[PDB]
């Protein structure tokens, strides 16, 4: 059941690069291409991501998009930089100005064909396609806008694979543009309608724990994007290696997804680390349930205290006594029930693998779908408010041919999530 | 209490013992209920296709 | 003679058939490689054992089985298994992407485009008897596969086979070794649709299996492995008549005669003992009375429930090990004086018993003890019903939110077969109710 | 830290219980479909008893003992013990009783009837109270429902002053582990005018029940003698101590009627456990001979005595399960 990978944009491509060095070394590749590993858990389900070609040599199955060469060169002089097929790197050279408008209409248009060709021809390779996953910014204008153009028209040749999305979401703590809010916004209108699973990461989010809890004075985006690369390495255990549960794109979006709009994750993570800073102490089971349901793990801004968990799945990683696991994650639902809807029998659900990550021996990865996700868009679209209802920078979009009626059906349609997140908060 | 029907043989025995006494779908059926929900299928593919054609 | 085809579907049947196939062979002496020194009549016969095998006449004694599953993972084990020479590949069917734990899709959508093909690799089967009583299908209620490729499966038997009865060992869902959140809904759907389709259905909740595993086999974290290689022993205790010489349940019509009155109260409650502990260095072997009054109690069913709070339809006791007649008589007698045993009033307060002088046979390097005698009662119970109520209860709290119901429209199931699926159950329920109490 | 959840709202008695739980900071309340509870203060129709149990990492503990309605009900207490061997028909310490099936064990309660009728007997029974069968056969069948017709005790112990009946009422408590435990402080819910022996359809001094007599509150408060008043009371007019004259027979009666039904309701080996706290209705003849009357699966308590019982609930029932971080119960043991 292979994946393709697809990565657009200056961040999607460089968390989608930071991705694939990780989990390169937990699979044992080297960027040479090459298998050097110790156990062979590490390749009984390496074709996920991974193609066999000549001298058997592992190639990712990853697409990098860009309308601009400048992120993607410093992908390819990157550490795995030459691990990537180079046929698939697919780019313009007019850039998007962090406008969603050109990468969804102009000037990620003219390149958008070229992109397909790429995810066709690695279609065809695929013994059983499950689905796609996609690494983005929604802040910008590529990974923006000609990534959810992207996804239009991969449902439409695809439209019984399964749409994954690692979406960066923006906020001012970590800003590039103002217009920022308008670009979310247009894209959480096509990730509602056009994905089934939507990992929301929350820069507001990153840059916190980095300030907060790692005590950065000043975190950079190489520091953001180590906490992405350890979340996107745990959310993907279950894809990447064997297991239990027999896990695919397909299975946990049945699981995980009550209703079908209602499919945007807070991703967590424990124990939360710092570049460079090793640890010495291993957490204990207790330490690692608590840790990944605080509030201070997850990825998305969000107190889950203030919403209701429809569903969650938790990935153990690491050598651990299953037992006390399986005691602690009872113990959680037990402690505070209130927080989980009594009306999905079940909905916490445990998973664990032998190998952890790199530098850890142990590690808990968390996937929710909370209704505590609707504070992350309500301030999205409190941003975007601020600035449309003054119409202020519109005029960067209606040179691109948009009509304010646009902006106004994506921010109603993200207004119903909404809401739709406050009915099953109240049920 | 009352012991009946006794049978012995070399791999076993079996017997009864009382305490008390007392006191489908045709085959185009099926292929016509598939089909139909193929068709149910379709027309979603339909309306969706349909939808990103707009 | 008559022949018995066994029919395993999705991961749960498979792993569970393999389990049982395994332990078959140990106790017909078979060898991994069909080879059975035994058996001198030589490329055939008509003995009990042929019920599930078939003979070549190159010796070679092959499983009346077929294996099938919407992914291929789980077979491809048993392709390359130690009893991998032991069935022919026409007999392992593997499709390429799974249901999904879903109900419709296994059904519907997927079931749609293999189900031809399974009936035809069972027509293969059928051809080979001389005269075929019928199926025993195992699978899971939870699976996508298991559930809904299942359900198909059988109403095409049953219009292919009219004549032919249909058992069932099915696998009811456990949160503490589920794979879904909606592994309810897709047991609800699968009852409904086989219910009509299936002349008698052993149970068997994981739930029960598992703390079995961990009270009595000392195993913490107990695995797949560890719950069906006690289901085996179980499964075999119910199949020893067909496979050995014996006047009780010789067919699988005496199935449905001696375990089910009522048709669609086809749900015989299996309790087993002794289950001990390889591990264990020192075991006081049981008496016929002490492992016949484990029995009654729920600690060793293969359902949780209460018994006395029911009411008996049927009762068979199957001994496998040093068990004469007597000394279970005297059990009995002796238990009813101290349990509530209560029959329904239109059937005799009785115990059709059944004993194999082999003493049940253990996986070399398993978690079991070898036992001097064991024994597995199929008792008739409205009790089990308290399964039924926990699973529709279940169903009710997903369903009235209508959580997770857009991925079984998605795959052109109607909304309304939930409705239909439930209002069954709600009549099984009560039916249970008029006969209970 | 322990949950509950309450499902029976209408109860008094641990609605005193769940208020103590809650205030000893160690115990939260969950919503009533919630079902990853610890305890279950029950409904007390169509309890779910199948639900319980089935939740890992979850010791699950009910209020209610399932099977226990057989002894809580008249037409099966009766049935009971008439079919128990371990109490059957020369059961000494329970009346007479018939169960009759309306428009059954009519011919044989007629049999009985008719031998005392002839033989200048006691012939009063009660289903009302009346001396003529014909009577009140006519009266079951004219309100529809089961009943049971029961051998009316002509010659009840008498208070004086006011020469009035009573009816004792015990609290019993059965634990997870079947241990009966005897709440010590029972009450005598007596008559305020006094028993004639004559006109028997006046239903107010034949029936001592705290509804029908709210001449109230003129002897004790509330028509509610406590022991030590009725021990007092023994001791100056009979020269003997309630735990003599009564309370032995008590304590026999309350152990013989939970003995026998144990192994139908016990959950010592069972996936959930269960506690009850019961009612029983005691009443003493002249000779000083306690009949049992009928039990009660869902009692209420007496205003005075509500907190030390309830709090003796929580102590054995529930905190010997779910501990925290002399006694007021006689222990019956068997
Ligand atoms: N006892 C036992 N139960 C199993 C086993 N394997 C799976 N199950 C149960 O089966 C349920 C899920 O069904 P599966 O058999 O795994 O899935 P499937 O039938 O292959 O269907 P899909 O994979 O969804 O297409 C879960 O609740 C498991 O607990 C097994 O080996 N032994
Ligand atoms: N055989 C008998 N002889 C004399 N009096 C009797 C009797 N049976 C019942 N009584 C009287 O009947 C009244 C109680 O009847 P019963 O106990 O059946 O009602 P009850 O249980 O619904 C009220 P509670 O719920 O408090 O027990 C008491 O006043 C008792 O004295
Ligand atoms: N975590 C993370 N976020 C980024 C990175 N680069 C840009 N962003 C965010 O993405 C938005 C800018 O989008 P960008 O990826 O540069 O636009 P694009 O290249 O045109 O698709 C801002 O909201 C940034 O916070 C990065 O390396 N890491
Ligand atoms: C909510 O309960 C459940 C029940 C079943 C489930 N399967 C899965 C997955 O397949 C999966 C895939 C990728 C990463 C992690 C998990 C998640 C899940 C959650
Ligand atoms: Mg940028
Ligand atoms: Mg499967
Ligand atoms: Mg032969």
């Amino acid at each position: 059941r292979e994946i393709v990978h697809i990565q657009a944009g200056q961040c999607g491509n460089q968390i989608g690069a930071k991705f694939w060095e990780v989990i390169s070394d937990e699979h044992g590749i080297d960027p040479t291409g090459s298998y050097h590993g110790d156990s062979d858990l590490q390749l009984e389900r390496i074709n996920v991501y991974y193609n066999e070609a000549t001298g058997n040599k592992y190639v990712p199955r990853a697409i990098l998009v860009d309308l601009e060469p400048g992120t993607m060169d410093s992908v390819r002089s990157g550490p795995f930089g030459q691990i990537f097929r180079p046929d698939n790197f697919v780019f313009g050279q007019s850039g998007a100005g962090n406008n969603w408008a050109k990468g969804h209409y102009t000037e990620g248009a003219e390149l958008v064909d070229s992109v397909l060709d790429v995810v066709r021809k690695e279609s065809e390779s695929c013994d059983c396609l499950q689905g796609f996953q996609l690494t983005h910014s929604l802040g910008g204008g590529t990974g923006s806008g000609m990534g959810t153009l992207l996804i239009s028209k991969i449902r439409e040749e695809y439209p019984d694979r399964i749409m994954n999305t690692f979406s960066v979401m923006p906020s001012p703590k970590v800003s590039d543009t103002v217009v920022e809010p308008y670009n979310a916004t247009l894209s959480v209108h096509q990730l509602v309608e056009n994905t089934d699973e939507t990992y929301c990461i929350d820069n507001e989010a990153l840059y916190d724990i980095c300030f907060r809890t790692l005590k950065l004075t000043t975190p950079t985006y190489g520091d953001l994007n180590h906490l992405v690369s350890a979340t996107m390495s745990g959310v993907t255990t279950c894809l990447r290696f064997p297991g239990q549960l027999n896990a695919d794109l397909r299975k946990l979006a049945v699981n995980m997804v009550p209703f079908p709009r209602l499919h945007f994750f807070m991703p967590g993570f424990a124990p939360l680390t710092s570049r460079g800073s090793q640890q010495y102490r291993a957490l204990t089971v207790p330490e690692l349930t608590q840790q990944m349901f605080d509030s201070k793990n997850m990825m998305a801004a969000c107190d889950p205290r203030h919403g209701r968990y429809l569903t969650v799945a938790a990935i153990f990683r690491g050598r651990m006594s299953m037992k006390e696991v399986d005691e602690q994650m009872l113990n959680v639902q037990n402690k505070n029930s209130s927080y989980f809807v009594e009306w999905i029998p079940n909905n916490v659900k445990t998973a664990v693998c032998d190998i952890p990550p790199r530098g850890l021996k142990m590690s808990a990865t968390f996937i929710g779908n909370s209704t505590a996700i609707q504070e992350l868009f309500k301030r999205i679209s409190e941003q975007f408010t601020a600035m449309f209802r003054r119409k202020a920078f519109l005029h960067w979009y209606t040179g691109e041919g948009m009509d304010e009626m646009e902006f106004t059906e994506a921010e109603s349609n993200m207004n119903d999530l909404v809401s739709e997140y406050q009915q099953y908060q109240d049920a | 209490m009352e012991v009946i029907e006794l049978n012995k043989c070399t791999s076993g025995q079996s017997f009864e013992v009382i305490l008390k006494p007392p006191s489908d779908p045709s085959l185009e059926e099926i292929q016509k209920k598939l089909e139909a929900a193929e068709e149910r299928r379709k027309y979603q593919e339909a309306e969706l296709l349909k939808h990103l054609a707009e | 003679m008559r022949e018995c085809i066994s029919i395993h579907v999705g991961q749960a049947g498979v792993q569970i058939g393999n389990a049982c196939w395994e332990l078959y062979c140990l106790e017909h002496g078979i060898q991994p490689d069909g080879q059975m020194p035994s058996d001198k009549t030589i490329g055939g016969g008509d003995d009990s054992f042929n019920t599930f095998f078939s003979e070549t006449g190159a010796g070679k004694h092959v499983p009346r089985a077929v294996f099938v599953d919407l992914e291929p993972t789980v077979i491809d084990e048993v392709r390359t298994g130690t009893y991998r020479q032991l069935f022919h590949p026409e007999q392992l069917i593997t499709g390429k992407e799974d249901a999904a734990n879903n109900y419709a899709r296994g059904h519907y959508t997927i079931g749609k485009e293999i189900i031809d093909l399974v009936l035809d690799r069972i027509r293969k089967l059928a051809d080979q008897c001389t005269g075929l009583q019928g199926f025993l299908v195992f699978h899971s209620f939870g699976g996508g596969t298991g559930s809904g490729f299942t359900s198909l499966l059988m109403e095409r038997l049953s219009v292919d086979y009219g004549k032919k009865s249909k058992l069932e060992f099915s696998i009811y869902p456990a949160p503490q070794v589920s794979t879904a959140v909606v592994e309810p809904y897709n047991s609800i759907l699968t009852t409904h649709t086989t219910l009509e389709h299936s002349d008698c259905a052993f149970m068997v909740d994981n739930e029960a299996i598992y703390d079995i595993c961990r009270r009595n086999l000392d195993i913490e974290r107990p695995t797949y492995t560890n719950l069906n290689r006690l289901i085996s022993q179980i499964v075999s205790s119910i199949t020893a008549s067909l496979r050995f010489d014996g006047a009780l349940n010789v067919d699988l019509t005496e199935f449905q005669t001696n375990l089910v009155p009522y048709p669609r109260i086809h749900f015989p409650l299996a309790t087993y003992a002794p289950v001990i502990s390889a591990e264990k260095a020192y075991h006081e072997q049981l008496s016929v009375a002490e492992i016949t009054n484990a029995c009654f109690e729920p600690a060793n069913q293969m359902v949780k429930c209460d018994p006395r709070h029911g009411k008996y339809m049927a009762c068979c006791l199957l001994y496998r090990g040093d068990v004469v007649p007597k000394d279970v008589n005297a059990a009995i007698a002796t238990i009813k004086t101290k349990r509530s045993i209560q029959f329904v009033d239109w059937c005799p307060t009785g115990f059709k018993v059944g004993i194999n002088y082999q003493p049940p046979t253990v996986v070399p390097g398993g978690d079991l003890a070898k036992v001097q005698r064991a024994v597995c009662m199929l008792s008739n119970t409205t009790a089990i019903a308290e399964a039924w109520a926990r699973l529709d209860h279940k169903f009710d709290l997903m369903y009235a939110k209508r959580a997770f119901v857009h991925w079984y429209v998605g795959e052109g199931m109607e909304e309304g077969e939930f409705s239909e699926a439930r209002e069954d159950m709600a009549a099984l329920e009560k039916d249970y109710e008029e006969v209970g109490v | 830290m322990y949950t509950f959840v309450v499902r029976d709202e209408n109860s008094s008695v641990y609605a005193e219980v769940s208020r103590l739980l809650l205030a000893t900071g160690q115990w939260k309340r969950l919503r009533k479909d919630n079902p990853r509870f610890n305890l279950m203060l029950g409904e007390r129709n169509r309890l779910p008893f199948g639900r319980l149990g089935h939740e890992p990492g979850l010791v699950q503990l009910v209020n209610y003992y399932r099977g226990a309605d057989k002894l809580c009900r008249k037409a099966s207490l009766v049935k009971l013990i008439k079919t128990s061997p371990e109490l059957s028909e020369s059961c000494t310490w329970f009346p007479e009783s018939y169960v009759i099936y309306p428009t059954d064990e009519r011919e044989v309660f007629l049999a009985a009837y008719n031998r005392r009728r002839e033989g200048r007997e006691g012939n009063v029974w009660i289903a009302l109270i009346s001396s003529e069968a014909s009577e009140l056969l006519d009266f079951i069948d004219e309100q529809g429902q089961v009943h049971v017709i029961q051998k009316y005790l002509e010659k009840p112990l008498l208070l004086e002053p006011g020469h009035r009946k009573f009816d004792i009422r015990s609290w019993v408590l059965v634990d997870h582990l079947y241990n009966i435990y005897l709440y010590r402080e029972g009450v005598l819910r007596t008559s305020s005018e006094p028993y004639n022996s004559a006109n028997f359809q006046d239903k107010t001094c034949h029936l001592t029940n705290h509804c029908i007599q709210k001449n109230y509150g003129r002897y004790e408060e509330g028509n509610e003698m406590f022991f030590e008043e009725f021990n007092q009371y023994l001791m100056d007019a009979l020269n003997t101590t309630l735990e003599n004259s009564i309370l032995l027979q008590i304590k026999h009666i309350i152990r013989s009627c939970l003995m026998c039904i144990e192994p139908a309701i016990s959950t010592k080996h069972l996936h959930y456990q269960s506690f009850q706290l019961f009612g029983f209705d005691f009443m003493v003849d002249e000779e000083l001979k306690v009949w049992l009357i009928e039990v009660n699966g869902a009692p209420a308590c007496a205003q005075k005595l509500y907190a030390e019982l309830c709090q003796g609930i929580v102590d054995v029932a529930i905190s010997s399960v779910f501990p925290l971080a002399t006694s007021i119960f006689i222990k019956l043991h068997h």
